[PDB]
RNA sequence: AUUUUACCAAUUAAGAAGAAUAUUAUAAUAAUGGGUGUCUUAUAUUUUAAAUAAAUAUUUAAAUUCCGUGUAGUAAAUUUAUUAUUUGUAUUAUUUAUAUAAUAGGUGUAUUAUAUUUAAAUUUUAAAUUUGUUGUUUUAUAUUUAGAUACAUAUUUAUAGAUUAAUAUAUUUAAAUAAUAUUUUAAAAUUUAUUGAACUGUAAUGUUACAGUUGUAUGUACCAAAUAAAUAUAGUAAGAUUAUUUUAGUUGA
RNA sequence: UUUAGUAGGUAAAUGAAAAGUAUAAAUGGAUAUAACUUAAUAUUUAAUAUUUGUUUAAUGAAAAGUAUUUUAUAUUGUAUAGUAUUAUUAUAGUGUAUAGUUUUUUAAAAAUAUAGUUAAAUAAAGUAUGAAUUAAUAUCAAAAUUUUAAUAAAAAUUAAAAAAUUAAA
């Protein structure tokens, strides 16, 4: 997971398949027995560990000198999910729809690849939100309401995408330890929900001239729209 | 004979017999054109060789296709240009609305954090500046965002330039219309009060020469007289901060000849004493700086400011029996003490090697050898095998020219 | 790769994704759950009746030695076959009835097939034969033309001395050392081969592939193939009312056009044979299986500029009944005209093929009422 | 001029002191008190100060 | 620094004792006809690809003024009225279709300027509409005596 | 004639400098390497154990 | 066309358009968020096996001793390093990284373009010299807890003849107050 | 892979060479170590030196390794009164040699005592060190730094208390 | 106060029409030497001859002969015909480019023998040549690529002797009538046709005349010269020769 | 080095794909393999040899060059050789004798070339540029002794061989 896509990552890669590749492997750089050479013992985790700590740091990943990024801050991950939501939805598909079900078929198949590629990217980045909810921001988790909104998808406070879990067997599903996957996607996005929400209360009573005002009014009056749109109170 | 490979770009050695070939003096390898051929491109206009055919295909329609423009297109693109006012507002705006939406930087304990980049605020700033004719530093930008008390009192003042513009009001769009004698109206105080909080924030940075630029943009816009004693004042600190003693000291004159239409509360009169008493310091000129200091008590006697640069001059005074007169007026400036020199003398010093007097000599616009630089036909001078052309001996010395 | 290196092996993970898919990715209940595609059989091609059905009375069962009527069933006016049958070695022994369809797929009557032609059980040994012949055949012989040493246009001189320079002795370099050089003995169109084919082989392979598709099921007798118009839209009509998936990836359909069964005729019929011209598999031939005998008048290399392959100079023509189109068509269409010429030209061979004892009883029994002496009327 | 060298065949040399004294040192400056320039002691500039008095 | 922009500090950087000598003239001619590299030739063919003999289209049914609806490319359903027609090049300009930005370098006069307008687009990519029955509908040259 | 091309390659990375850098030089190290080791373990491995 | 993105412990199909410029463009916006300037000069006219050796000389030094060091070397690899770093810091002066706390986090070079030219020899022989030039990679990070050290520091000769000459060893440093808009 | 530094430790070097008493190396291990006290009074010197490099190697142990050098220090006293069988104390050589053309050196077992007889002991106990491990430097010398020899019966180690060393001959 | 030991590491996903009226064979209907930037002047712009040749031939017999260098009208003007930029990218198949590059700041040791980390042990080219089998001989820097031809198989129509020198004799058991191929690189070669005297060597007074069964040591920096064509007994020179995990007889006659 | 267990068809040398042999069409390793003659490329030699432009006393043709003379200043045409180069080097026909008719780095030494017995000058490293022969080779071959089929750093025994730089056959 070292030289791969780790926790918040986007890209999603599998190691051990030697996809993105020009190339058929003559070379492998971790190897640890020259028996290696016809059974590598791939997945085997000792041997996977050698072979993907071997594997240098590509460019999710950073190397030990290069300055790293803060992904894990909240004020970063929410305008992620402001961009995710504008390319995926055009700003004159925004318009119309906020104008407005009379909609062209393909406009309906970008709105709803829009809504998958919106979720697909909430449930990647789920954990770092988790860990950042501490010391977020005010208008970052307005952003945050701000984005689900234009995704057009509704947040399951208790159209919608949330709150149906996506199919599959149990018996089936990916359950490797180490790799950052959220089973329990809807409830963990309504309690990050109810966990903005009451952060943003916070903030508002901890922050109780012409310019403050003039934000404060503007703030309140967004809070109410966004929390009304999607379902929500104070 | 044969060694490597037949082509021209093989490495090892070949022969005439087996292998001839022509005369290639210097061609591309199998890696794509290199500067030396490059060079030889721009220069001759084709590969040193002649045998390449040029082709500049690429270069002419990014270049002329490009700047082409029918007549008609040319006469009604500027009559079509966009609406200033509103383009203007907008900027402010989209502006005011990034600066906001910054995120503010968390106080760590036991370490400084890193303040976040500023990816969105340069294109809202980009066009701010163009709409107004000033230029933000982003250096002084991002030293405002991340102060809280600086940040406040930048997003007030932006707030209320946004405010007094929507009102329809535009004072140096009025001006220059007008023009093409009021006194500063609110929206040009706020834009100058914004200008100056860049500037400080430009200061505590230590990019002095954007302090002194903002500033000079913000004197620019200014036409009370308080407002332009205040940034005559704060141009003359960024100007002595920036090892700029001439533009410290003509600014520090500037601030006390509008000390009259100030008023008596204000200290802008002081500071531009102060300003030019340290300017005169900087040059090396005790008494001068004395006897200014001597006219600015006498004007505002008890100016804190005025009272801590008398003790310095007081305490070099002490000081200077030890030499038993001044500075000798031989050289009057030789020592350098600022910060700003140093790193100057780091940028544009003249390196040992090469960008000195022996390595290149720029003449009007061009880069020459040091051997053909017309200021001075030394040793290794062309200028100095030359000598009578025909016209007369021209020189006693009979051994060469 | 090779069961037994350790190259097949040698990849132990990342060639599955744990993750299943949420789309069609399902678990193994137990034994009663049916599985697509599974089978005992090692089916490369694992097809059912619905895929590609077969076009028979009867699925083709062990039970049953062929799909179609083994009796003449009184609810249809059974016709004979034009020819007397006689089973020679090789035929199924069993009496072989089909039921006729007409242009609305509709079954009109039935009618007797000839054993020695759709009764000879197929061997594999000879469709092989015929299946090799006519892949080998159909090559673009024109296009197996290279360079040669003295073809390379270089000069025909030593490049330099054997020692003096102190490279490798190379004279004269056209050989296939150097990349711009040639072959010694390349491939060229006059060297190559056009396998010679005999009648009787052709024959035997094309009746065995004929009996092939009858005990698949695959065989449809049709009373004409004839368009309202010349046209393609009245052959997808046609098709589509048929029930003939035509498509590039539906089965296919092979026609022997021939004629009807009062009128045969050795030509296609001209708006069938216009209005089949269609993009999607469907091929035609001829309503014979026999073969003019190949004949190589080059026989030796007497005429130094033929430029065609050594061997048979009269190839079997595209259009005829093969066995590598037979097996590419899933279904066969014999129209009544195509099955009275098969057995009018089939005939003379299967008397001479049957034994002696049996011979001399033809006459006794009416198989050789020979017309030209007036034994009978015209057939 | 007999056989081919290897990587550490060739990095015998950077081993060596003669390849880190002729390419691998940091030279020892100071800024000057009248131009404010990087300078190494003992070396001046055409100035008229500092040709009189040399920092 | 092989740019023209970076030449002079190119040059600069070069030593002064590293001589280049062919600054003005050239050993071999360069006035004899000659031709170009593979990729260079490949680029023109590109770039003008209709320099080919019969590139045009003999029917020629697109005309100004007429209906049509993109089928493929980048807005697909989208309809609109012919602006303009290149023939030479087989290509199409329809109002609100293909609408990209235009730059204009600044000059002596005039600063810099953005204007947007429609750009050419291939002719095989539309569908004319009949406006009786507003829908795709093929067309075919027909002759008539008026 | 065959030689393990495909399979020392593999284990290629296992060596020093130029034999692990150049295809050629590490194969034939690798053959030379799993030979001497072959006739080590069948007629010494066993007595010195 | 979709892409298949493990999610939930199942492949999911996404937009694949989507995904790969959601993908480019959330690597591009982290690279420039990332608190550091990167300027690539590409047909640097040096060798690369020369101009590596600068390069790890210049290595893991603050931007002012990086710049002074390259001014006081007399190599063709340490003048390009100096120019590069010159633009550097104007990159990172626009970008608006704090100049006094810059330093470089990365210099390496790998093989340019390379041009040859013809060498004749006697005896009839000839060859061809390579023409070398090479892409260098200039990395300024900021380090904010970096210490520099004091080069003010001159030596005791300087300082005695400074004092002959009258100019004092010590700097006239002058209390220089903020500048403030109280009078506006 | 294993990549053994060209900068070797050299004998003229400051730095200078090590003692394997005092270094700490993963296949050193002086925690089970013991303190012998061999007495060569009128025992034979090949037989003494062979008793005292059973011990020193550590092959006297059921859990000796070859990869791990560990042995029990050796005292030999009364290295003086060590007895050779016969004529054997002026007729076995002792021969060296240095990279000079001449070089070699032919010396007697009676000049080697005369000079030092421990170095004498030292000479034939580094004999069959090496007869047993001669592949490796460091095998090679640890155990001979493990050895401790003194011509006399006084010596230092009473600290240790060395057990005395009870052997018996083949015969 | 001061300071972070020496040594040791690795190649990969490719940014854009920097690849098609393309490469090869294929058309049996054209044809007075194609020459654009050409553009009067015709004492000065003439190539013809009964032969194996830009016209090219369906079998094994007999037969001259010191290695038999070898087979006829098949139809008589009968369709085996030297074709050809598009009224299909002509059709069908076939072949195809190395422009382009951050990759990691330390798993093994630190008094010397060589990958697999418990320390050690083992280890120090390959191919051909050498039949007195070597220590003889030759080749190989490396990366990628190019590179060599003996048909491993015969389903009903179907039918197959011998024999004398010769005449002649013929008591007396088979059979799946099929042919076309035959490594590769390299001989001091020789043959045909042609040019060179600007170098050099003569005669004439820098130039002219004389040239490869040959002009005067040499005839344009390899004189058994140079240029063009060719695959000679390539054999009784030599070298190379593409497919691991195997499944049966003799080791100096 | 007189045997079992386990692997495991059998007692040793004539490749393997059910994917264009396509109905197959989004996650098919169809991994199916020439160490020395071909072509291209990257290295070693290479911190290398070489190069290094501060000083000038003097031809008026032609074959020879064709390097864009913006208008160079009857008809027609003016400058910029050859030795593969901007090289050892005046092409000399005619013809003349005061036009200064103007590009050769560097702070030592070896070696090499020039330069009051008898029969002392010039060519450095370094900055910069950057070839060529060569190259099976593991981080390598101190040394001695002994031996094996021709030099045998091939073998064994014995022994103790540091790194860089320059020079020396
Ligand atoms: S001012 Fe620094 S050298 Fe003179």
């Amino acid at each position: 997971v070292y030289g791969g896509s780790g926790r918040g990552d986007l890209l999603y890669e599998n190691p051990d398949a030697r996809r993105h590749s020009g190339r058929a492997l003559g070379v492998l750089n971790g190897v640890r027995h020259s028996s290696q050479a016809t059974m590598p013992e791939s997945g085997q985790l000792y041997y996977r560990k050698l072979i993907l700590h071997s594997r240098p740091p590509n460019g999710s990943c950073a190397g030990l000198q290069r300055h790293c990024h803060d992904t894990c801050n909240w004020s970063y991950l929410i305008p992620s999910l402001h961009r995710c939501a504008e390319s995926a939805i055009s700003a004159k598909l925004w318009e119309k729809m906020c104008q407005l079900v009379n909609l062209t078929q393909y406009e309906r198949q970008r709105v709803r690849d829009g809504q998958n590629l919106y979720r697909y990217e909430v449930h990647q980045r789920l954990p770092l939100l988790e860990e950042s909810i501490g010391w977020a921001q005010l208008d970052d988790l307005l952003g945050w309401f701000r984005s689900a909104r234009r995704a057009w998808v509704r947040l399951p406070t208790s159209s919608s995408a949330m709150s149906c879990r996506l199919e599959g067997h149990a018996d089936s599903r990916d359950t490797t330890p180490g790799r950052n996957q959220v089973f329990d996607t809807p409830e963990r996005v309504e309690q990050l929900t109810e966990a903005t929400v009451h952060r943003i209360r916070e903030e508002l009573q901890r922050l109780n001239s012409a310019r403050r005002l003039a934000r404060d009014e503007e703030l309140s009056r967004c809070v109410e729209e966004e929390l009304g749109w999607h379902g929500v109170a104070l | 004979y044969q060694r490597g490979g037949w082509s021209p770009g093989s490495k090892h050695q070949k022969h005439m017999t087996l292998n001839p070939t022509l005369y290639l003096y210097r061609f591309p390898g199998p890696h794509g054109p290199g500067p030396y051929t490059m060079k030889y491109w721009w220069t001759l206009g084709c590969f040193p060789t002649g045998m390449e055919v040029p082709f500049r295909l690429h270069e002419f329609l990014s270049t002329y296709q490009q700047e082409h423009v029918p007549v008609e297109v040319e006469e009604w693109l500027r009559c079509y240009i966009k609406d200033p006012l509103s383009e203007l507002v907008n900027a402010s705006n989209d502006f005011f609305k990034a600066v906001e939406v910054y995120p503010e930087v968390e106080s760590a304990r036991g370490y400084k954090t890193l303040q976040p980049s500023i990816a969105p605020l340069l294109v809202p700033m980009k066009k701010f500046e163009e709409q107004l004719g000033v230029k933000i530093s982003p250096v002084g930008l991002r030293s405002v965002l991340s102060n809280p008390v600086l940040k406040d009192r930048f997003l007030d003042d932006l707030f209320d330039y946004k405010s007094y513009v929507e009102k329809g009001g535009s004072t140096p769009h009025r001006r220059l219309a007008r023009s093409r004698a009021e006194t500063t109206a609110d929206d040009e105080r706020s834009l100058i009060l914004l200008l100056t909080t860049i500037s400080e924030g430009c200061i505590n940075a230590g990019n002095y020469s954007d302090a002194a630029s903002v500033l000079a943009d913000a004197l620019m816009f200014c036409h009370d007289p308080d407002s332009q004693a205040t940034t005559h004042a704060n141009i003359s600190f960024a100007s002595l901060l920036n090892a700029d003693f001439k533009g410290a000291e003509y600014n520090g004159r500037e601030a006390a000849l509008l000390q009259p239409q100030v008023k008596p509360t204000s200290t802008a009169c002081a500071r531009g004493y102060v300003g030019w008493a340290a300017a005169a310091a900087y040059q090396d000129d005790f008494e001068k700086a004395e006897a200014i200091v001597k006219d600015g008590l006498t004007l505002y006697v008890g100016n804190e400011h005025l009272e801590k640069l008398a003790n310095k001059l007081q305490a070099l005074r002490e000081e200077q029996p030890s030499v038993y007169k001044q500075v000798p007026r031989s050289l009057r400036e030789s020592r350098s003490h600022l910060p700003s020199q140093q790193s100057r003398g780091l940028l544009s010093g003249s390196g040992k090697g090469f960008s000195n007097e022996f390595d290149w000599v720029e003449f009007k616009n061009k880069l020459y050898p040091s051997k053909m630089d017309p200021r001075n036909n030394e040793m290794g001078s062309v200028f100095r095998r030359v000598g009578d052309l025909g016209s007369f001996i021209s020189t006693s010395r009979s051994m060469e020219r | 790769s090779s069961i037994f290196s350790p190259r097949y092996d040698w990849r132990t993970s990342g060639v599955h994704d744990i993750a299943p898919r949420d789309e069609g990715d399902f678990l193994y209940q137990g034994p009663q759950h049916v599985l697509p595609g599974a089978h005992p059989l090692p089916l490369h091609h694992p097809h059912n009746t619905i895929t590609r059905p077969v076009i028979s009375p009867y699925i083709p069962s062990p039970q049953r030695s062929h799909p179609y009527f083994t009796a003449p069933l009184p609810e249809l006016p059974h016709f004979s076959t034009t020819k007397p049958i006689v089973y020679t070695y090789g035929t199924m022994k069993e009496r072989i009835i089909a039921p006729v369809f007409n242009l609305k797929n509709e079954v009109i009557y039935t009618r007797e097939l000839d054993p020695f032609i759709f009764g000879m059980y197929p061997e594999v040994e000879e469709l092989s034969k015929n299946l090799t012949y006519w892949m080998v055949r159909c090559q673009n012989f024109a296009s197996k033309w290279d360079y040669e040493t003295r073809e390379i246009w270089r000069k025909a001189k030593k490049n330099w001395p054997n020692t003096g320079m102190g490279m490798p002795r190379v004279g004269n370099r056209k050989n296939h050392l150097y990349t711009w050089g040639g072959r010694t003995k390349p491939s060229k169109p006059w060297n190559m081969l056009m396998p010679t084919m005999d009648v009787k082989t052709w024959s035997k392979s094309n009746r065995m592939m004929l009996t092939l598709k009858m005990l698949q099921g695959r065989l449809q007798v049709v009373d004409r193939l004839t368009l309202e118009e010349p046209t393609q839209e009245c052959y997808l009509e046609l098709c589509r009312n048929m029930s003939w998936d035509v498509r590039h990836t539906g089965g296919g359909v092979l026609f022997m056009d021939g004629g009807s069964r009062i009128t045969p005729s050795s030509e296609f019929d001209r708006a069938f044979f216009f209005g089949s011209f269609f993009n999607g598999r469907n091929k035609i031939v001829r309503p014979t299986v026999l073969c003019d005998e190949q004949y190589d008048y080059n026989k030796t290399a007497a005429k130094q500029r033929m430029k065609g392959p050594k061997g048979a100079k009269n190839p079997i023509p595209i259009n005829r009944f093969n066995a590598y189109d037979a097996m590419k068509h899933d279904r066969l269409v014999i129209t009544e005209g195509a099955l009275m010429q098969l057995e009018d030209e089939l005939y003379e061979h299967k008397l001479q093929i049957l034994p002696p004892h049996i011979r001399n009883q033809l006459p006794e029994y009416g198989y050789l009422d020979s017309e030209a002496l007036g034994d009978c009327v015209p057939s | 001029p007999k056989r081919k060298k290897n990587p550490m065949q060739l990095r015998r040399k950077v081993y060596g002191l003669h390849f880190k004294e002729k390419y691998l040192k940091m030279e020892e400056w100071y800024y000057c008190p009248l131009c404010a320039e990087p300078k190494k002691p003992g070396e001046w500039c055409r100035r008229e100060d500092c040709r009189q008095i040399k920092p | 620094l092989r740019d023209r922009e970076r030449l002079e500090l190119l040059e600069s950087m070069r030593h002064p004792r590293e001589r280049d000598f062919y600054q003005d003239h050239t050993y071999h001619n360069q006035w004899l006809r000659r031709d170009l590299e593979k990729h260079q030739k490949q680029q023109l063919a590109a770039r003008y690809k209709y320099f080919a003999p019969d590139f045009e289209i003999s029917p020629w049914i697109w005309y100004p003024g007429d209906i049509v609806e993109v089928v493929s490319g980048e807005g697909i359903g989208q309809r609109g009225t012919i602006i303009a027609v290149i023939k030479y090049k087989n290509e199409i300009v329809v109002q609100n279709i293909n609408v990209q930005d235009v730059v204009i370098p600044a000059s002596e006069s005039r600063p810099e300027q953005i204007v947007q307008r429609e750009h050419p687009i291939s002719v095989t990519r539309v569908r004319h509409v009949d406006p009786s029955t507003n829908e795709i509908c093929n067309i075919e040259m027909v002759k008539v005596r008026n | 004639h065959y030689r393990a091309k495909l399979e020392l390659d593999r284990i290629r990375s296992m060596l020093r400098g130029r034999a692990r850098l150049e295809r050629k030089v590490g194969l034939k190290r690798l053959f030379f390497l799993m030979r001497t080791q072959t006739r080590y373990r069948v007629e010494q491995q066993a007595h010195w154990e | 066309r979709y892409a298949f993105v493990e999610e939930e412990g199942v492949m999911h199909k996404v937009n694949w358009g989507l995904y790969c410029e959601r993908l480019e463009t959330e690597l591009t916006v982290t690279q420039e968020r990332l608190p550091q300037h990167t300027l690539l000069m590409k047909a640097v006219p040096s060798s690369w096996k020369k101009l590596d050796i600068d390069i790890s000389v210049i290595r893991g030094l603050s931007l002012r001793e990086a710049m002074a060091q390259c001014k006081l070397s007399l190599r063709k690899g340490h003048q390009i390093v100096f120019r590069a770093l010159e633009m550097a810091q104007q990159g990172a002066e626009a970008k608006g990284l704090d100049k006094e706390h810059l330093r470089v986090a990365h210099i390496s070079c790998y093989p340019g373009p390379t041009d040859k030219q013809i060498d004749i020899r006697s005896k009839g022989y000839y060859a061809w010299k390579t023409k070398k030039s090479s892409h260098l990679v200039l990395t300024l990070a900021e380090d904010p807890e970096m210490v520099l050290p004091d080069r003010t520091c001159l030596p005791y000769s300087s300082l005695m003849s400074m004092k002959r000459a009258g100019l004092s060893a010590q700097p006239t440093v002058i209390d220089v107050p903020a500048i403030t808009a109280d009078g506006i | 892979a294993p990549f053994k530094s060209v900068l070797r430790r050299h004998k003229h070097h400051p730095e200078g060479l090590p003692l394997y008493n005092d270094m700490s190396k993963q296949w050193l291990c002086r925690e089970g170590e013991r303190w012998w006290l061999l007495d060569a009074r009128g025992e034979q010197l090949p037989r003494v030196a062979a008793v005292a490099a059973q011990y020193i190697t550590g092959q006297h142990r059921p859990d000796f390794t070859p990869g791990m050098i560990t042995g029990d220090h050796v005292v030999i006293v009364n290295i003086k009164d060590v007895v050779m069988v016969g004529d054997q104390w002026i007729r076995v050589p002792i021969t060296w040699q240095t990279a000079y053309p001449g070089g070699k050196y032919r010396i007697r077992l009676t000049d080697m005592y005369e000079r030092d007889p421990c170095m004498l002991m030292w000479w034939f106990l580094k004999d069959e060190v090496n007869r047993h491990f001669v592949r490796k430097l460091k095998t090679r010398i640890a155990p001979l730094e493990k050895a401790w020899l003194y011509e006399d019966s006084i010596h230092p180690h009473a600290d240790k208390n060395p057990r005395p060393l009870c052997w018996t001959d083949p015969e």
